[PDB]
RNA sequence: CGCGGGGUGGAGCAGCCUGGUAGCUCGUCGGGCUCAUAACCCGAAGAUCGUCGGUUCAAAUCCGGCCCCCGCAACCA
RNA sequence: CCAGGGCUACACACGUGCUACAAUGGCGCAUACAAAGAGAAGCGACCUCGCGAGAGCAAGCGGACCUCAUAAAGUGCGUCGUAGUCCGGAUUGGAGUCUGCAACUCGACUCCAUGAAGUCGGAAUCGCUAGUAAUCGUGGAUCAGAAUGCCACGGUGAAUAC
RNA sequence: UCCUCCUAAAGAGUAACGGAGGAGCACGAAGGUUGGCUAAUCCUGGUCGGACAUCAGGAGGUUAGUGCAAUGGCAUAAGCC
């Protein structure tokens, strides 16, 4: 909540001086974030999936799509419509409410934490996280889990090049290397 | 690690080096000691240690002080 | 959103040992407590003691001091 | 029961609760509590949240956990670097310290293979 | 040339005509027993399945060519 | 005759050990009981500096006197409660210490962090008939330094031999 | 015996011990209808995760798919929901 009345009012204004913007509407905006668990070892144990679900449903305010397989393959034996991974496409107003619940306290609860990547955009300014413990977020309790998952977060903008991206997250205080 | 008295090099290596470097970089020097010490003036020099039957070339650098000149020659070959 | 399907998304008070206090929404419980923040993390300082660590010429200078 | 990266210990005292922190073993665990005025008789459930902030900014002083780590991960990085007797040692996956390396050293070049 | 059937650790056989993770008996290798060798006891490695290809999500196993091997036919005047 | 290097190499296989895999055990505090040695470029008190290896000053003794030298098992309280554990203590990184012209190949020990295999061992198979096996210290010889070996010493102290 | 393509000479038909493939079913949802949807394959970024599982954006646009051969056909979608 506090970060989009934040973005409205001081990112933007920032973000105007920075490459001339002749319009508002010029400015990149956080579009969604994408949430993804390729739970992956549901093949053996049905039940995996559905705790992950929990886990991202515990993670994010909203409960999880379970996705299914688009193809069949031989390398992991997985066929058509099989359910594979786990996902969120959350995005407005829990959205803002969890990029600052990231950002603010989970980030820093990384182990071994150093610096994030500044290289990591797709040439679209589309920025992505890989956490690797569910245990960073403080949503999980302790003596639950029983297994070293993780997920990945995918922030997704209207910019059009990284260089032009990058300047978006870096104005919210955004922990780049 | 021993020898909290002096860093130690033998005498004719520390004249050997002194001599060398006042004068310019020249060539690799002919050295059997590999008991002897690297201090901060031997950076530069591409000094020569008897790993027993031949002289293997060190070329020296900031990193190569603390430890010995016998450490960048190994001895016994294998495979 | 659909209404039932989802958990209940709360609002939660979270204070740190620093001193930082600051409301938030998720799916915990009661209250909360943490160790560290967005504020109060060693990366600004953290790479600034974690670069300057090498230093093998004075090290062999601070043993011999002559 | 949080504090440093990781340590979250339950039903254990407080010298053998540091104890599962990378960085902190029994004597410095020791010195910990000396200086945080807290005895090692305790244990983390019934210590309070009050004595635990004091806890974390005494192995604050100390390198540990990641920082640890990276500084050890230097330290051989650079030797296998420099190319010297131990880089080549660390390396080729064989004992360090001058040891035995002909019927055991089975800790350092791992378990038994054919011929 | 025609129609059956084959080609699988070093050897001989299963698994092959119903595509999803290759056995058996020997030999080879390591250790035992013995004065020593054999026998015997105890572990272990060793085959991408003739090859070039197609079908499939996936082929030792399905389908086609080529390369060998083995049987039966190759007749009436 | 000399400088280094090597005898300490390492896909592997065995011999002989030692330390384990714990609760008859592990780590802390209160503190009781040996023998046999050994020492003059020797053994080196007590003091003081050391977190400790050790560093100074230096007392005494060619010794029933002086010194290395508090034996440890064992009690007595505490605490962990069957966990790859407060079991194991390997391995690695760092910081050192004495000796010694010199410690990297290639020493020993100390501190700190690290915390591997291992949960009693396949076919087999070894020693042992009482202060013996078993277990806990301890010494000496060679030795500047370098034992888990060797040679001695004494603690608690079994089972079984129809 | 039945289906598809060529042979078959721009309507249909058209033989050979001519050239290549399939069928002897499947389905109470794979039918009906209403309301939606758009694919392959790459590129770059991202935990375990790697060429490839799941996610994000960009590229291409029907190379896709059509219960099974081959043919003709389908975005109004006959495609997938
Ligand atoms: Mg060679
Ligand atoms: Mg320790
Ligand atoms: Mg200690
Ligand atoms: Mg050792
Ligand atoms: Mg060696
Ligand atoms: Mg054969
Ligand atoms: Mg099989
Ligand atoms: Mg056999
Ligand atoms: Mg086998
Ligand atoms: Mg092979
Ligand atoms: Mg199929
Ligand atoms: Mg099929
Ligand atoms: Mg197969
Ligand atoms: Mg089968
Ligand atoms: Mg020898
Ligand atoms: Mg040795
Ligand atoms: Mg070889
Ligand atoms: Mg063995
Ligand atoms: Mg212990
Ligand atoms: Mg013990
Ligand atoms: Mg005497
Ligand atoms: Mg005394
Ligand atoms: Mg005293
Ligand atoms: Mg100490
Ligand atoms: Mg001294
Ligand atoms: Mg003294
Ligand atoms: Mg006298
Ligand atoms: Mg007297
Ligand atoms: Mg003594
Ligand atoms: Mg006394
Ligand atoms: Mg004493
Ligand atoms: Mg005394
Ligand atoms: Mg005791
Ligand atoms: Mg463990
Ligand atoms: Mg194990
Ligand atoms: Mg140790
Ligand atoms: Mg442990
Ligand atoms: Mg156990
Ligand atoms: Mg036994
Ligand atoms: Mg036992
Ligand atoms: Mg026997
Ligand atoms: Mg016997
Ligand atoms: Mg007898
Ligand atoms: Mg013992
Ligand atoms: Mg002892
Ligand atoms: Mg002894
Ligand atoms: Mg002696
Ligand atoms: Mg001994
Ligand atoms: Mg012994
Ligand atoms: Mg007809
Ligand atoms: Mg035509
Ligand atoms: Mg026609
Ligand atoms: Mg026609
Ligand atoms: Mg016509
Ligand atoms: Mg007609
Ligand atoms: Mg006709
Ligand atoms: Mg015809
Ligand atoms: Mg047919
Ligand atoms: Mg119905
Ligand atoms: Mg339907
Ligand atoms: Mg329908
Ligand atoms: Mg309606
Ligand atoms: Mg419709
Ligand atoms: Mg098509
Ligand atoms: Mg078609
Ligand atoms: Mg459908």
């Amino acid at each position: 909540a506090k970060l989009h009345d934040y973005y409205k009012d001081e990112v933007v204004k920032k973000l105007m001086t920075e490459f001339n913007y002749n319009s508002v509407m010029q400015v990149p905006r956080v579009e969604k974030i994408t949430l993804n668990m390729g739970v992956g070892e549901a093949i053996a144990d049905k039940k995996l999936l559905d705790n992950a679900a929990a886990d991202l449903a515990a993670i994010s305010g909203q409960k999880p799509l379970i996705t299914k397989a688009r193809k069949s393959v031989a390398g992991f034996k997985i066929r058509q419509g099989y359910p594979i991974g786990c996902k969120v496409t959350l995005r407005g107003e829990r959205m803002w409410e969890f990029f600052e619940r990231l950002i603010t306290i989970a980030v820093p609860r990384i182990r071994d934490f150093r610096g994030l990547s500044a290289k990591s955009f797709d040439g679209r300014g589309n920025y992505s996280m890989g956490v690797r413990e569910q245990i960073i977020f403080p949503e999980i309790d302790y003596d639950k889990v029983d297994r070293v998952r993780g997920l990945d977060i995918t922030i997704t903008t209207t910019a059009k090049s990284d260089e032009e991206g990058r300047a978006l997250l870096a104005a919210f205080d955004f922990p780049f290397r | 690690r021993s020898l909290k008295k002096g860093p130690f090099i033998d005498l004719h290596l520390l004249k050997k080096v002194e001599k060398a470097v006042e004068s310019g970089d020249k060539k690799p020097l002919r050295t059997w000691s590999r008991r002897s010490t690297i201090f901060p003036n031997m950076i530069g020099l591409t000094i020569a240690v008897h790993n027993g039957r031949q002289h293997v070339p060190v070329f020296v650098t900031d990193e190569m002080v603390g430890h010995k000149l016998g450490e960048f020659a190994p001895t016994r070959t294998y495979r | 959103m659909k209404k039932d399907i989802h958990p209940k998304y709360e609002e939660i008070t979270a204070s740190c040992s620093c001193g930082n206090v600051m409301k938030i929404r998720s799916t915990v419980g009661h209250d909360l407590n943490l160790d560290v923040c967005s504020k109060c993390h060693p990366f600004f300082t953290g790479k600034q003691r974690d670069v300057a660590t090498g230093g093998r010429v004075d090290r062999f200078n601070k043993r011999f001091n002559i | 029961a949080r504090i440093a990266g990781i340590n979250i210990p339950d039903h254990k005292h407080a010298v053998i609760a540091l104890t599962s922190i990378y960085g902190v073993g029994k004597t410095r665990s020791k010195a910990i509590l000396a200086a945080a005025g807290i005895a090692e008789d305790v244990k983390i459930s019934e210590l309070s949240e009050g004595q635990i902030d004091t806890l974390r900014d005494e192995v604050a002083k100390f390198v540990v956990e990641g920082d640890l780590r990276r500084e050890i991960s230097m330290s051989i990085k650079r030797l296998m670097d420099l190319g010297c007797y131990r880089g080549l040692r660390h390396r080729r996956g064989l004992p360090v310290r001058g040891q035995r390396t002909k019927t055991n050293a089975r800790t350092r070049k791992g378990p038994r293979k054919p011929i």
